This record gives structure tokens, C-alpha cells and sequence, in this order.
């Protein structure tokens, strides 16, 4: 029952795209990372966080920020973490409508060849 | 619905403190580091053992114990600093908890920026975390508003930490918020969106049109929203076709060198570095091959023509292109 999580376990290539030209726009960047992110800050924000002793309360309220935070990388399935923030727009990748799911890259790379 | 509402229950559920109740308890800190330090240069504990190894004792809602040891075998001069730093760990009890809800009504404006509302309030919340600490009890104006300033301090230097960019010093943010508040300065006395070499003027020293263009090329929240619309295609990285191409030079000239002497084909395997890639010079081509550099350099041009003579009669001129 190591369903319970201690090390989620992200990898990078996928992501370090860069810059496209032609016709009328160019600059460029890539998501599951920024996505990504949202993890790592907070998990780095708790400990140090907590070691100069936050009682109670604050503590708990925070810590489950990873949890949340966690619910990343994984499936944007309740309320959404919009990019453009406050950004009431698009749906982070989160392997939801998006890798894993249907037609972005299971029902494209399968066949879609 | 966001979760905040979770927390804003918790947080507005608890009251704040009286008026005297904030000073009696703060008191306690200072005898409290103090008290302890009478044990930490005791037995060399930098005093911020005793403390921090016991704040989390103070925490018995969660781990340790441990030091209280020799905190008890107390001397004869000891007993009443036993219960004096006992009394002090009551000093990180009830403070820190009224607070929380004190601040979140001014994380209510960083509401942009970067960070959503919650994130906001664990840099915004933290921030009251060191500077309740270090409150001067001695000042007759008594905590309160006067904690906002590290809250939002740490609130401006957290958003500066923390954006959709990539790193932020206070160089590029408080400078583009100036071509950003200038451009939009020189605007509303104008009419059209100033170019670049203009706000020049605007700014000053230095302040030319390449520095105005690098700074507002590097970010302030562009870096592309990063996929909307595989958003972009392009390519290149192990070309597939090239790989290929290559295999073929090497096992092409391995044929060119087929017409060779060993006296000279390996000669420039060495030289040029083919034989494996070790380019060694032409005194270690030289050694081994005994003869001093004399025949040997006419060996080395003995090869291009020999190499190159060979070519103009029969194509491989286009193996250049890869």
C-alpha cells in the first residue's frame, strides 16, 4: 500500500524547447514544467518552513500544499490551475485531456503514427 | 471554493490577543534564549541548541525530547533554571497563532503578479514567522501594522523569487517595472507607444536603446504560454538522413585509402587524427615511425596531391556537404 507518496518522480527532457521564427511571430517555452514547479517550491518552502518552528495551524495549511501541489503533474480534475494566473484560461497539461488521455498522445501514438 | 476557504475557517475561528497579552508573552522569548543560554555557554550548546532542539520538545504535540537529561541532574544552583526555561518554552506557545489571520487580508492585493492567493499567504505567513521574532518589546508603539512591512516585504521578495521566469534579481523587475511605468508614463503625454531609443532620454546614464531592448527581451511573463495551438513542430537534433551520411565518408574513404601506402595512410590516420582521435603531432608519428621528420614531411604532401590527384578523376567532391 505504497499508494501513500514520499518521492513523486518527474523527468525533463521533454521540455527544453527553444525559439521559433517566421511569418509574423517568434519566442519559446514549454508546460508539464511550470507545471512541474508548483511541486518542488512548495516542498522546499515547508521544511524551511517549519524548522524555524511554525506552529500548528500554519504548518498543516501548508504541507498539504504539496498534496495539492502533487495532484499537478498528475490529473487537473477539480477546480483547474489556469497559466496567466490570476489567468481564468486553459488547462495546464496535466496528463488530463493531454498525455495518457485520448487523443493528445495515447490515441496519437498508438496509431496516429 | 479553493481550499483557502479550508484554511480561512481555521484561521478565523481562533481570536488574536487581548492588548497586555502580547507583551507578557513576548518577554518570555528574551529570558527564554537567555535563560537557555545560561546553559548553552554552560556546555558550549551556541545556545541555539537547547532552544531548537526544545522548540520541538516545546512542539510535544508532535516529536522529541532527548537534552532534558542533564537539565535535571541540576546542581545546587540549578533547579530554578530548570522551570525558568520551562516557563520560557511557554514563550513559543500561544504567540504566532493570533496573526495568521491578522495578515491574509493584505495578501488580498499581490492577487496577479505571480502566485495564486494561497501560495501567497506560505511566503506572506512565513514572513510574520521571523519578524515576530525579532520585535523590539522595548518600543512603546506595540506590535500590530507594524508586522505588514516583513509580511509584504517578504510578499515583494517572494513574488521576486517566484514568477513564471526564470531568475529575477531586483536588477530586472523594479527596472522593467520602470521602461514598463516610463513607456506607459511617456504615453499618456504623447499619444503613440514610444519606440525604444526614446525612452532613453526618459531614463538616463547608459540608458541607451540596446540595454532598453535586452532587458525587455528576457522576461517579465512572455517565455511563451508553452502549449496551445505539439504547439510547434521544427527539428534537426540527430538528423536522420545525416547519420546516415556519415557511415558512408568513413567507409568511403576507407576505400580512398584503399589506394594507399601504410607508409602514409597511416601516417594521416594518426596525424589528422582518423585512427581513433588521438591527433598525435609529427613527432610521435615520427618515433614510431623511426625516420626523422625529413622523409616523413614529404610523405605527409607525398599524400594530398596522391589523395587529391585522385579526385578530380573520379568524383567524391560532394561528401564536403555533411
Amino acid at each position: 500500500p505504497e499508494w501513500m507518496i514520499l518521492e513523486a518522480v518527474p523527468v525533463l527532457p521533454p521540455d527544453l524547447r527553444p525559439m521559433v521564427q517566421v511569418d509574423g511571430g517568434r519566442f519559446a517555452t514549454s508546460d508539464l514544467n511550470d507545471l512541474y514547479r508548483r511541486l518542488i517550491n512548495r516542498n522546499n518552502r515547508l521544511k524551511k518552513l517549519l524548522a524555524q518552528g511554525a506552529p500548528e495551524i500554519i504548518i498543516r495549511n501548508e504541507k498539504r500544499m504539496l498534496q495539492e501541489a502533487v495532484d499537478a503533474v498528475i490529473d487537473n480534475g477539480r477546480r483547474g490551475s489556469p497559466v496567466t494566473n490570476p489567468g481564468s484560461e486553459r488547462p495546464l497539461r496535466s496528463l488530463t485531456d493531454i498525455l495518457s488521455g485520448k487523443q493528445g498522445r495515447f490515441r496519437q501514438n498508438l496509431l496516429g503514427k | 471554493s479553493d481550499p483557502v476557504r479550508q484554511y480561512l475557517h481555521e484561521i478565523g475561528q481562533v481570536p488574536l490577543l487581548t492588548l497586555e497579552e502580547e507583551i507578557d508573552l513576548a518577554r518570555k522569548v528574551e529570558e527564554g534564549m537567555e535563560a537557555i543560554k545560561k546553559l548553552s555557554e554552560a556546555t558550549g550548546l551556541d545556545q541555539e541548541l537547547i532552544r531548537e532542539v526544545v522548540r520541538a520538545k516545546i512542539l510535544g504535540t508532535a516529536r522529541v525530547e532527548e537534552v532534558d537529561g542533564k537539565l535535571k541532574s541540576l546542581p545546587k544552583e540549578l533547579k530554578r533554571y530548570l522551570h525558568i526555561a520551562r516557563e520560557g518554552e511557554a514563550a513559543r506557545q500561544h504567540l504566532i497563532e493570533a496573526n495568521l489571520r491578522l495578515v491574509v487580508s493584505i495578501a488580498k492585493k499581490y492577487t496577479g503578479r505571480g502566485l495564486s492567493f494561497l501560495d501567497l499567504i506560505q511566503e506572506g505567513n512565513q514572513g510574520l514567522i521571523r519578524a515576530v521574532e525579532k520585535f523590539e518589546y522595548k518600543r512603546r508603539f506595540k506590535f500590530s501594522t507594524y508586522a505588514t512591512w516583513w509580511i509584504r516585504q517578504a510578499i515583494n521578495r517572494a513574488i521576486a523569487d517566484q514568477a513564471r521566469t526564470i531568475r529575477i534579481p531586483v536588477h530586472m523587475v523594479e527596472t522593467i517595472n520602470k521602461l514598463s511605468r516610463t513607456a506607459r508614463q511617456l504615453q499618456q503625454e504623447l499619444g503613440r507607444e514610444p519606440s525604444y531609443e526614446e525612452i532613453a532620454e526618459a531614463m538616463g546614464p547608459g540608458w541607451d536603446a540596446k540595454r532598453v531592448e535586452e532587458t525587455l527581451k528576457i522576461a517579465q511573463e512572455p517565455v511563451s504560454l508553452e502549449t496551445p495551438i505539439d504547439f510547434i513542430p521544427d527539428e534537426n537534433l540527430p538528423s536522420p538522413v545525416e547519420a546516415a551520411a556519415q557511415s558512408l565518408l568513413s567507409e568511403e574513404l576507407e576505400k580512398a585509402l584503399s589506394k594507399l601506402s601504410e607508409r602514409e595512410a597511416m601516417v594521416l590516420k594518426l596525424r589528422k587524427g582518423l585512427i581513433d582521435g588521438r591527433e598525435h603531432t609529427l613527432e610521435e608519428v615520427g618515433a614510431y615511425f623511426g625516420v626523422t621528420r625529413e622523409r616523413i614531411r614529404q610523405i605527409e604532401n607525398k599524400a594530398l596531391r596522391k589523395l587529391k590527384y585522385h579526385e578530380s578523376r573520379t568524383r567524391k567532391l560532394r561528401d564536403f556537404l555533411e
